[PDB]
């Protein structure tokens, strides 16, 4: 299934995913897609944000939905 | 057709829709499992492994049950599912809404501790205007959502598709609000450049914030934590000019404010179960399968438009 995951400016990034996905795993494919380390990243859904241990499924995150991507700045 | 159960159908429909339920088992993912008997409520539904019974698939020794909700206004693909929308409920009851004081259909049940109900037309409005004023209530476990209408504690919406009553766009600015919230509870800043408004979360002892990644993901302004302008190192200099439910009603629109149907074949009466609507004759003799609902033999149809009530 798809997700998309959207940056507060409302660039949008694509990703195949599974709802047995981790946000972990999840964060790994966005590394892999537009280079930012998963340290940088922290994912939204719903206002809530998103645990990396935790499934999409524990969200009960549909396809076609969305996350939003804020960036961590040490 | 009386339907039990509320989805978004997200494409072709596009809206809240009555949904029909489904069984599976949970190993071989297959329509095989029957239950020993139905769900009587949510929790038998939505709780995984919660509800068991037998594969009829011999390749299979799968015995727990898969739940799953597809929309009820077209046929749909074996796998095209729909988000189920626990709280919202067929008015069987008749009670009053907590805003406009109607009986109307269906009706969303708040789960504080009255159970307060409100019709789906008063939620879809206090939705809308607790977004355009940005008084959804955050909260860092639970999301960006609301409480009951009358304020009740511990009742905020912990399934958040319920928001989805807003509409395709103006779920997309729920989400985009709360996602804003979010990052301000945690201490973090939006990017304060017309266009951008990038969720950044710096050190918290750090007054210079950059809008950092490429072209791709940052527009590269650096600003002033503490005036939203452009960093500097003199006092901030930016001056912000402010220009700036009945008690009755909630008592009467609670959910919790005769019953005897004879089994189509024994004929020995019985009541109501409360939730689950499939009935297996109690009589030894008998286990006639029937729904409580339409007084007819089990089936299919009854089976997805309103296994269990509430
Ligand atoms: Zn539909
Ligand atoms: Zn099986
Ligand atoms: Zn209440
Ligand atoms: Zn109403
Ligand atoms: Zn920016
Ligand atoms: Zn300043
Ligand atoms: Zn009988
Ligand atoms: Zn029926």
């Amino acid at each position: 299934m798809q997700i998309f995951v959207k940056t507060l400016t409302g660039k949008t990034i694509t990703l195949e995913v599974e709802p047995s996905d981790t946000i972990e795993n999840v964060k790994a494919k966005i590394q892999d897609k537009e280079g930012i380390p998963p340290d940088q990243q922290r994912l939204i859904f719903a206002g809530k944000q998103l645990e990396d241990g935790r499934t999409l499924s524990d969200y009960n995150i549909q396809k076609e939905s969305t996350l939003h991507l804020v960036l961590r700045l040490r | 057709i009386y339907n039990s159960f509320y989805v978004y159908c997200k494409g072709p429909c596009q809206r809240v829709q009555p949904g029909k339920l489904d069984v599976q088992c949970s190993t071989c993912r297959q329509a095989t499992l029957t239950l020993t008997q139905g769900p009587s409520c949510w929790d038998d539904v939505l709780i995984p492994n919660r509800m068991s019974g037998e594969c009829q698939s011999p390749h299979c020794p799968g015995t727990s049950a898969e739940f799953f909700f597809n929309c009820g206004a077209h046929p749909t693909s074996d796998k095209e599912t729909s988000v189920a929308l626990h709280l919202i409920a067929t008015n069987s009851r008749n009670i009053t809404c907590i805003t406009c004081t109607d009986v109307r259909s269906p009706v969303l049940v708040f789960q504080c501790n009255s159970r307060h109900v409100i019709c789906l037309d008063c939620f879809h409005l206090y939705c809308v205007t607790r977004l355009n004023d940005r008084q959804f209530v955050h909260d860092p476990q639970l999301g960006y959502s609301l409480p009951c209408v009358a304020g009740c504690p511990n009742s905020l919406i912990k399934e958040l598709h319920h928001f989805r009553i807003l509409g395709e766009e103006q779920y997309n600015r729920y989400q985009q609000y709360g996602a804003e919230e979010c990052v301000l509870q945690m201490g973090g800043v939006l990017c304060p450049r017309p266009g951008c408004g990038a969720g950044l979360l710096p050190e918290p002892d750090c007054r210079k914030v950059t809008c950092e990644g490429g072209n791709g993901l940052g527009c590269g302004f650096a600003f002033c934590r503490e005036c939203k302008e452009a960093y500097h190192e003199g006092e901030c200099s930016a001056v912000f000019e402010a220009s700036g439910v009945d008690e009755r009603a909630a008592e009467q629109a609670r959910w919790e404010a005769k019953t005897t149907k004879p089994c189509p074949r024994c004929h020995v009466p019985v009541e109501k179960n409360g939730g689950c609507m499939h009935m297996k004759c109690p009589q030894p003799q008998c286990r006639l399968e029937w729904c409580w609902n339409c007084g007819c033999e089990w089936n299919r149809v009854c089976m997805g438009d309103h296994w269990f009530d509430v």
